[PDB]
């Protein structure tokens, strides 16, 4: 966006020397075929665990029977002949 | 007008195979685990 100049103006470009031109375009570069090498095991013996964790322990329980149970001596009362 | 080069041209027709090497990159790096090991010691006269 300049402003043109009226008291010197200027004319377009003129032919300088070049750059040899073919030394400015590029081969196109021959890809060959590849593979990714070796037969790939099935499993890796990892370091860490897989499977989720526990953040807190719940305590657990399991049942269990008393025994056989016995009769008793009882100290027995007195007979309520109106003192009671 | 624009002219891309001949490696701009390929990175056109290689763009979805670099988005697939991208994502794949990002899920390796997420899920692996570094690790640094010794492999080999040796202890030797260089005569």
């Amino acid at each position: 966006m300049a402003l043109i100049n009226p008291q010197f103006p200027y004319a377009g470009p003129v032919p300088i020397p070049g750059p040899a031109p073919t030394e400015t375009m590029p081969l196109l570069n021959y890809r060959v075929e590849g593979r990714i090498a070796g037969i790939q095991q099935a499993r890796q013996f990892m370091p860490f665990l897989q499977g989720p964790h526990r953040e807190v322990a719940e305590q657990t329980y399991y049942a269990i029977g008393t025994g056989i149970q016995m009769g008793q001596t009882f100290n027995q009362p007195l007979i309520n002949t109106q003192e009671g | 007008v624009q002219q891309l080069t001949p490696a701009q041209q390929a990175a056109l027709r290689n763009q979805q195979a670099m988005a697939a090497n991208l994502q794949a990159r990002q899920i390796v790096l997420q899920q692996s685990y570094p690790v640094i090991q010794q492999v080999e010691t040796q202890t030797f006269d260089p005569a």
